[PDB]
RNA sequence: ACCGGCGGACGGCUCAGUAACACGUCGGUAACCUACCCUCGGGAGGGGGAUAACCCCGGGAAACUGGGGCUAAUCCCCCAUAGGCCUGGGGUACUGGAAGGUCCCCAGGCCGAAAGGGAGCCGUAAGGCUCCGCCCGAGGAUGGGCCGGCGGCCGAUUAGGUAGUUGGUGGGGUAACGGCCCACCAAGCCGAAGAUCGGUACGGGCCGUGAGAGCGGGAGCCCGGAGAUGGACACUGAGACACGGGUCC
C-alpha cells in the first residue's frame, strides 16, 4: 500500500484507528524529519529539529530548535534516539498535530 | 453557560487572560441522558445554519442486526453496563457503546441517540 | 367597591357601559376568568340597556379587566396580587417585531377592589 | 394607514482591553456552515384555520393597554408523494497523492416540501403566448469558522512552574476536529537557548532621520482585530449573544 509519500510501509499490522497506514487517519500538509527526544507518555513522542536563522544586523547565524509532539503507532513504536519522519494532520489532541510516518535510523 | 472555545491554560501551566467576549457560535447545549422508558419521546432542535438534530429523550425500542444483514425491531428491558461511566448502568442511561438487554439476547449500541434520534445495536455472541 | 362595567353581546356586536356600585358590586368580589353568573341575581334592567326583549334567567361571564393603575388582567396568573414579569406576547403586550420580549406590569385572575374596569358578555 | 415580503449583522465611529495563533506569510480542512447569484436534473396533488385593518364600549397622569363583532392573502397548520439522516450486509462505477466521501442492490427505523401565485395581449368563449415568481437534489461562486510550521518588546533587586495539569481508553456536545466537557487508567508537560510572574503596548502595509550599516515612531489613507457607561445572560434569523432591538446587577 502506498498513502502518498513514496516510501516503505512498517512490517507489521495494527489495529489502531489512528494509524494512517492500516487505520482511518488521513495525511495532508508539511513533511518534516526529526530526532526524537522523549517517548514517556502513551503512543505519544516528542521530535526535534534544529536550523539556522540569519541575523542582518550581525551578518551571522544562530542556532534554534523546534519541538513538535508527534502519534506514535503500534506498528512503528519509535524510542528515544533515532531518526524519525512525520507527517500533519487533524487535530488529536491539544498539542498533538502530527503522525510518525516511518523511522529512518534505528538508535 | 457552556462555552467549547477554548482552554484559559497554556500547556507550560501559564494563565491565559481573554481578550474578547464569547462568541454565539462557541456554545454547547445539555446533554440528553437517554432513559429506558415504556414510551419513545423526542424533540427537535435548530442548528447553525438553520439546519435540524432529532434528539431522543426515553427510548423503549431499538433496531438489532445480525452477522447475515438481516433486522428486527424489539423493545429494550435494561442497561446491563455502560464502560463510559461509573454510574450510567444504574440509572438506565444508553449511549453509544453501551450494553443493552432485549428479549432475544444482548446487543452492543452502535448509533448515537442524541444525535440521530434512533438506538441501533449489533447482536452479540 | 365601584366596578365600570363593559357587557358586551355576543350576537350583535353591540356593548354598554354603566357604572355598579355598594352590595351589588360586592357580591362581584372574588370571581376568576371564565366563571358564569346570573345577571338578574345581581340586578340589571338588561331589557331597558339594549332596548330589546331577552331570555329568561340569561347570565353573563366574566371575560377581563383593569386595575385602577392602568393594568390589565392576565387569565393565567393565579391570585389577585400585581406581578411584574417578561412576555412573549398574549394579553397586556403588542409585540410589533418578530421574536421580541419584554417586562411588563400585569394583575391576576381574581377580582379585588383594586380593580376600575370590568368585562363581560353575554351568555345564553 | 394596516397585514405580508425583503433589508436593518453592511456602511459610520473610537483604540479601552489584549504579549495572544491577535497580526504578517506559506500551507491544510478527506474535520465544516452559507439567504442573495449561476448551470444542469426534477416537482407544484388534497384539505383546514385564525387574525390586524374596519364597527361598539373602554382603562390609565402618562408610558402603555382590555373585552365583544366581522374579513383576506405569496400569512399559518395538516394528509400524501418526492426528499433527507442513522446502522447492519453485499457490489466495485468516480475523483484524487491517498477514501470514515460519491455511485448501485437488499434490510430495520426516524424526520419530512411547495404559492401555478401575480401582471399584460390575443381570446365571443374555450385556452394560449410572453413577463415576474414557489419547492427538492448535484456542483460552483460569495462571505466566513477551525488548524499547523515560521517571523517581530523590556526586567533575574522575578528561579522553579503546573494538578483537567500532560497523555491514553470509553462517551457527551458542537456546523465541525479537539481536555471543549465528563467517567476511569497513568505520571506526565514547560524551564538559565529564560519557564512562571511583573511592566508597557492594538498588529501590518508604511512614516521621520542618516553616505550607508543603523537608530526612532506606528493617530489621519488601505487590510485585519476589538468595543458600544462597568459586569453577566438570552430571543429572532442564512448570519448577532445585535451602537440608533431585549433581561438582571
Ligand atoms: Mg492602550
Ligand atoms: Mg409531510
Ligand atoms: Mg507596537
Ligand atoms: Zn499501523
Amino acid at each position: 500500500r502506498d498513502i502518498g509519500l513514496r516510501i516503505q510501509p512498517p512490517a507489521e499490522k495494527c489495529d489502531d484507528p489512528k494509524c494512517p497506514w492500516h487505520g482511518h487517519l488521513k495525511i495532508h500538509g508539511r513533511v518534516f524529519e526529526g530526532i526524537v527526544v522523549s517517548d514517556k507518555p502513551r503512543k505519544t513522542v516528542t521530535v526535534e529539529r534544529q536550523y539556522y536563522h540569519y541575523l542582518k544586523k550581525y551578518e551571522r547565524y544562530e542556532l534554534r530548535r523546534s519541538r513538535i509532539h508527534a502519534h506514535n503507532p503500534p506498528c512503528i513504536n519509535a524510542k528515544v534516539g533515532d531518526r524519525v519522519l512525520i507527517a500533519e494532520t487533524r487535530p488529536l489532541s491539544k498539542t498533538k498535530h502530527f503522525v510518525v510516518v516511518a523511522v529512518l535510523e534505528r538508535a | 453557560a457552556i462555552w467549547q472555545g477554548r482552554s484559559l491554560r497554556k500547556p507550560s501551566g501559564g494563565r491565559i487572560v481573554l481578550a474578547r467576549k464569547k462568541r454565539k457560535r462557541e456554545l454547547g447545549r445539555e446533554p440528553s441522558n437517554t432513559r429506558v422508558a415504556e414510551q419513545d419521546k423526542r424533540k427537535i432542535i435548530r442548528t447553525y445554519g438553520g439546519n435540524k438534530k432529532v434528539r431522543l429523550t426515553a427510548a423503549a425500542y431499538a433496531n438489532v442486526f445480525d452477522k447475515s444483514g438481516k433486522g428486527r425491531k424489539v423493545r429494550i428491558i435494561r442497561v446491563i453496563e455502560n464502560p463510559a461511566n461509573r454510574q450510567f448502568a444504574r440509572r438506565n442511561i444508553i449511549t453509544k457503546g453501551a450494553i443493552i438487554e432485549t428479549e432475544i439476547g444482548k446487543a452492543k449500541v452502535t448509533s448515537r441517540p442524541g444525535q440521530d434520534g434512533v438506538v441501533n445495536a449489533i447482536l452479540l455472541e | 367597591a365601584t366596578f365600570k362595567l363593559v357587557i358586551s353581546d355576543p350576537k350583535t356586536g353591540i356593548a354598554k357601559q354603566i357604572e355598579i356600585t355598594g352590595p351589588e358590586a360586592e357580591k362581584l368580589i372574588g370571581k376568576r376568568i371564565g366563571d358564569q353568573i346570573p345577571v338578574k341575581e345581581l340586578g340589571i334592567n338588561l331589557n331597558e340597556l339594549f332596548g330589546k326583549e331577552f331570555p329568561e334567567d340569561v347570565k353573563m361571564e366574566i371575560r377581563g379587566g383593569t386595575d385602577k393603575d392602568g393594568f390589565p388582567m392576565r387569565p393565567d396568573i393565579h391570585g389577585p396580587r400585581r406581578v411584574r414579569i417578561l412576555l412573549s406576547k398574549g394579553p397586556g403586550f403588542r409585540p410589533k417585531e418578530k421574536g421580541e420580549r419584554r417586562k411588563k406590569t400585569v394583575r391576576g385572575n381574581t377580582i379585588s377592589p383594586e380593580i376600575v374596569q370590568v368585562n363581560v358578555k353575554l351568555v345564553y
